[PDB]
């Protein structure tokens, strides 16, 4: 689960429209990415996002989109055959995650 | 598209803002609307009590 | 691709978004006007009873 991983700023601060979705996985399937990545669906708006992190097999990209239309994010999406990957933009809960693990760290010792 | 991308951002917050700024404003029309039209009601009803006053 | 068809395809979900938006404050003008209508019809009628009753 992202959190940590996140790159926060790659995100619609504020999504109240438009939010930002993961649904991309195989490298096989990334022959078109180029213009998936901007277009996969039809209304996606790219250039304030980037990939999350990097695979040998897959780029973790966050796709953006309007509340109603990441339904057809993810129909394109699986028109293309990807998989769930998503985030739910779950930062605070990230903040909460660092804080338990470092809890546990300190806990061991 | 980076135009788009930020022109339409701004356009989100057309929407926001104009129904936002329209909700905060409906409780001043309303308010208003209140001040205005009932006092006016009590000023006529007043006026017929002077009325059938005059009767009595 | 272009940008041009990108400014043209979010441009959809704008109007979608700006225009569902402006009819629902449209809808708050009309709020405004005979919601206020029925305020009136409710506390003016109050009223009118009141002076029925002194009267």
């Amino acid at each position: 689960s992202l959190a940590e991983i996140v790159k926060k700023d790659d995100f619609v601060l504020d999504s109240e429209y438009l939010v930002t979705l993961l649904v991309v996985v195989p490298k096989l399937n990334h022959n078109d990415w180029i213009k998936q990545y901007e277009t996969l669906a039809e209304m996606v708006v790219p250039r304030s996002s980037n990939v999350l992190s990097e695979d040998q097999d897959s780029y973790l990209c966050n796709v953006t989109l309007f509340k109603k239309a990441v339904d057809d994010f993810r129909h394109k999406a699986r028109e293309n055959k990807f998989i769930v990957r998503d985030f739910q933009y779950n930062e605070e809960e990230m903040r909460a995650d660092k804080e338990e693990m470092n809890r546990l760290s300190t806990d061991k010792k | 598209q980076s135009q788009g991308i930020q022109q339409l951002l701004q356009a989100e917050k057309r929407a926001a803002e104009k129904v936002a700024d329209a909700r905060k404003r409906k409780a001043r029309r309303l308010k208003q609307a209140k001040e205005e039209a009932q006092m006016e009601v009590e000023q006529y009803r007043r006026e017929r009590e002077q009325e059938f006053q005059s009767k009595q | 691709l272009s940008d041009a068809d990108v400014q043209k395809q979010i441009k959809h979900m704008m109007a979608f978004i700006e225009q569902e938006a402006n009819e629902k404050a449209e809808e708050i003008d009309a709020k405004a006007e005979e919601e206020f209508n029925i305020e009136k019809g409710r506390l003016v009628q109050t009223q009118r009873l009141k002076i029925m009753e002194y009267y």
